RNA sequence: CGAAGGUGUGCUGUGAGGCAUGCUGGAGGUAUCAGAAGUGCGAAUGCUGACAUAAGUAACGAUAAAGCGGGUGAAAAGCCCGCUCGCCGGAAGACCAAGGGUUCCUGUCCAACGUUAAUCGGGGCAGGGUGAGUCGACCCCUAAGGCGAGGCCGAAAGGCG
RNA sequence: UAAGGUGAUAUGAACCGUUAUAACCGGCGAUUUCCGAAUGGGGAAACCCAGUGUGUUUCGACACACUAUCAUUAACUGAAUCCAUAGGUUAAUGAGGCGAACCGGGGGAACUGAAACAUCUAAGUACCCCGAGGAAAAGAAAUCAACCGAGAUUCCCCCAGUAGCGGCGAGCGAACGGGGAGCAGCCCAGAGCCUGAAUCAGUGUGUGUGUUAGUGGAAGCGUCUGGAAAGGCGCGCGAUACAGGGUGACAGCCCCGUACACAAAAAUGCACAUGCUGUGAGCUCGAUGAGUAGGGCGGGACACGUGGUAUCCUGUCUGAAUAUGGGGGGACCAUCCUCCAAGGCUAAAUACUCCUGACUGACCGAUAGUGAACCAGUACCGUGAGGGAAAGGCGAAAAGAAC
């Protein structure tokens, strides 16, 4: 049947994108933790 | 549209292929690799000064580089810009 | 915010204690009022967010003295 | 600061060719040398059609640890050891056994 | 080089820079059409250009 | 002139064990007396890996359906060519968007992938291929809603505008 | 510094270099796209679109520079409203973001313990937030003592699981005094006189000395086994060097080192010296921190849970004296002793480790030790926060097996 993941790049980027992380104090902490963990991909990008 | 330092950097290489050979025989059009950030105007000027022939029109596309896997890892070739540069009827080279 | 521009009085925290001595966290707010002071030396009214305590400071020192403290503090009015 | 150098005549101290002498043909960053006529191997070289090259058993000098050779002091007939000193304003090599510059 | 260069004017070094960028264009086309036997030339030209631009810069800077 | 470990054997200890030695192995081992413990495993529906069992069993994914001649090939029910047969046909055709991202075309190869074989493939490798003033985006314009100089508000963080 | 080189898988190609512009090492420079605080505006990061000024042997658009916000300052402007003030533009200077732990502060849990549970505990812990420094904070008595005296702060050892607090339960838990580390004392609340007089900081120069490259660095040969000798055996030698590593088996004497002795054109640390802009020295006569201390109410902090409860902070209401004065000495009073609040600064002993160098381990040795010995915060999973592996060993040498 119909499953839970229905893609939309526009909505992907608006919810989870780099600029959205940067817009709030807590999203900027998501990036900090990820960079400290040494993640290759901070967010899903182009 | 030009400054010579930039014009000299804009054309990278002839591109060879059946499509490109035919485009020359059939349409007096030469196919090139040009700088990624090159514009049709630059390409036109560049071709006209360096290869010293008159240009009719330039068409351009951007080629996506193919990806190749390698066990668990991928490699990616570079995108580049292709230019279809049509010479005027009095054909040269 | 709930802050006296004269004394710095601001919310502080503490407990409600019941008869059975249950502590629940609470605040104590300052007794603030926006009030218009006539400043003679500037032919003008100045509105300060002041605790009542702060008002008594202004009765004692004079508004000129207290506004001078505001400047030196960098605080604008 | 290198004690053994290209074109030196050296004598082998260690290995199957102990005792033989030969000219250093090149020294490798790995601390190994190729000495003429020393430490030969008979490799089975695969054919390569690019050039229509057939295969063959080839004899080549294989690389030998440089610490397995000594500088040869032709003037005394023996293995020797290098040291450094300054003559004129330039650094030189000299044989330990007889204090002579190389 | 780098001294032969340092003893030219700004006028001359711009001329030489053009000359090198032209040579560089021609080598590129040769290599790209599998006609360059001497692959090593590219790096010498590339680096000459650097040297020349590095000197223009040091002459302007003071 | 063969260490540790592995595998046999002989002797010995009440036992946990010990010593000797054949074979394997190929560079380490360690008496004695002391010293310190990540010190002993069959169980915890323990943890990780490896390998059994059921068993060459069930199954091979819509009951739209196949038959033959020729070809390629080491091999052809399945790939190519041909003649027939059957199925869909408000779709099982064609074209957009979203989403994917080279899967497209050609050559070449078949281990693994493909629920079988595979010469074939959306599989491997290489090369090629996407051409715009007027098709779309960008662009100009706004909707819900978002952000928001100053500003209002809030222990701080911030909320609202 | 050099006779070898153009980083790795990783060959090959074309080349560079050998006595000094090959390469390599270190100091100082140059260049340093785009995104990112991101700062010309916008935005779904690495993209879209501008304004103004400059440039066109072609003066097209393309190129180059500037243009974010906030704060302090200045100049020019400028309302309601006469002056003024707000406002407005421009310029100068600064900030912004990131990041280990330690550090000061604003907020502040619960499971749990009490063999249930609410006072109490956990605990001012976890967490969130703000800010700073190489340390932070604290600090030169309105402090203790006890009629003898001590003499700021911080840290360590005792005092002591004591005195106490406590549904006097569970628990919580001092200080006096003693031994130590370290030690350092100043300024304003003001005018005169003498006047740049001690001090600090920014900073030029000097010497000294560290750091960032480096330089020299002793002494073994025969024989046996073996594929190979560092092993056995023989006889030598160095040692302020027998720390360690490598080399075809275990090497003081083969190689790199090690003991010891040395070295910097350049940048930088720290130190004495010195120039500089600024800061003010000592002297006399002054002055002496008020919405404060105290108090009523509610809370909080003190080991101290309101108790007979001193001391501290203060949300709220009040409110002194002025050295002939005031605080404290654990309710309170007298006596006596002691100190001087309502202004500020201050090094050391103390806390820590993202990082750099050197050295060490009765620490691990591939299911261990990091999650990761290996291209791992990867592959993979998840919309996302987030979660998160497996996986080392031919040989001495590829001699990696021609035919
Ligand atoms: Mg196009
Ligand atoms: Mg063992
Ligand atoms: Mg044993
Ligand atoms: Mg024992
Ligand atoms: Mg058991
Ligand atoms: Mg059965
Ligand atoms: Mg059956
Ligand atoms: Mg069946
Ligand atoms: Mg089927
Ligand atoms: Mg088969
Ligand atoms: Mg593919
Ligand atoms: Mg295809
Ligand atoms: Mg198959
Ligand atoms: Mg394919
Ligand atoms: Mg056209
Ligand atoms: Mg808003
Ligand atoms: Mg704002
Ligand atoms: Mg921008
Ligand atoms: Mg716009
Ligand atoms: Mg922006
Ligand atoms: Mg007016
Ligand atoms: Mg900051
Ligand atoms: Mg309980
Ligand atoms: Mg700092
Ligand atoms: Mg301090
Ligand atoms: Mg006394
Ligand atoms: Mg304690
Ligand atoms: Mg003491
Ligand atoms: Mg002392
Ligand atoms: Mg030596
Ligand atoms: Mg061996
Ligand atoms: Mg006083
Ligand atoms: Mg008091
Ligand atoms: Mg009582
Ligand atoms: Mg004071
Ligand atoms: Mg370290
Ligand atoms: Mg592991
Ligand atoms: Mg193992």
């Amino acid at each position: 049947m119909k499953r839970t993941f229905q893609p939309s790049v526009l909505k992907r980027n608006r919810s989870h994108g780099f600029r959205a992380r940067m817009a709030t104090k807590n999203g900027r902490q998501v990036l900090a933790r990820r960079r400290a963990k040494g993640r290759a991909r901070l967010t899903v990008s182009k | 549209m030009i400054r010579e330092e930039r014009l000299l950097k804009v054309l990278r290489a002839p591109h060879v292929s059946e499509k490109a050979s035919t485009a020359m025989e059939k349409s007096n059009t030469i196919v090139l690799k040009v700088a990624k950030d090159a514009t049709k105007a630059e390409i036109k000027a560049a071709v006209q000064k360096l290869f010293e022939v008159e240009v009719e029109v330039v068409n351009t596309l951007v080629v996506k580089g193919k990806v190749k896997r390698h066990g668990q890892r991928i490699g990616r070739r570079s995108d580049w810009k292709k230019a279809y540069v049509t010479l005027k009827e009095g054909q040269n080279l | 915010s709930r802050v006296c521009q004269v004394t710095g009085k601001r919310p502080v925290t503490g407990n409600n204690r019941s008869h059975a001595l249950n502590a629940t966290k609470r605040r104590f707010l300052p007794n603030l009022h926006s009030h218009r002071f006539w400043v003679e030396s500037e032919k003008r009214f100045v509105t300060l967010r002041v605790s009542a305590k702060g008002m008594r400071v202004i009765d004692k020192k004079g508004i000129d003295t207290v506004l001078a403290e505001l400047r030196a503090r960098g605080e604008k009015y | 600061a290198a004690k053994i150098r290209r074109d030196d005549e050296v004598i082998v101290l260690t290995g199957k060719d102990k005792g033989k002498r030969g000219k250093v043909k090149n020294v490798l960053s790995s601390g190994k040398v190729i000495v003429e006529g020393i430490n030969l191997v008979k490799k089975h070289q695969k054919p390569v059609p690019a050039l229509n090259q057939p295969g063959g058993i080839v004899e080549k000098e294989a690389a030998i640890q440089v610490s397995n050779v000594a500088i040869f002091n032709a003037a005394t007939g023996k293995a020797d050891r290098v040291g450094f000193r300054f003559e004129d304003g330039k650094k030189v090599r000299f044989f330990k056994s007889n204090s002579e510059t190389i | 080089k780098a001294k032969e260069l340092r003893e030219k004017s700004v006028e001359e070094l711009n001329t030489e820079l053009l000359n090198l960028l032209r040579e560089q264009f021609n080598l590129r086309m040769q290599a790209a059409s599998g006609q360059l036997q001497q692959s090593h030339l590219l790096k010498q030209v590339r680096r000459d250009v650097a040297r020349v631009k590095t000197l223009l810069n040091e002459k302007a800077g003071a």
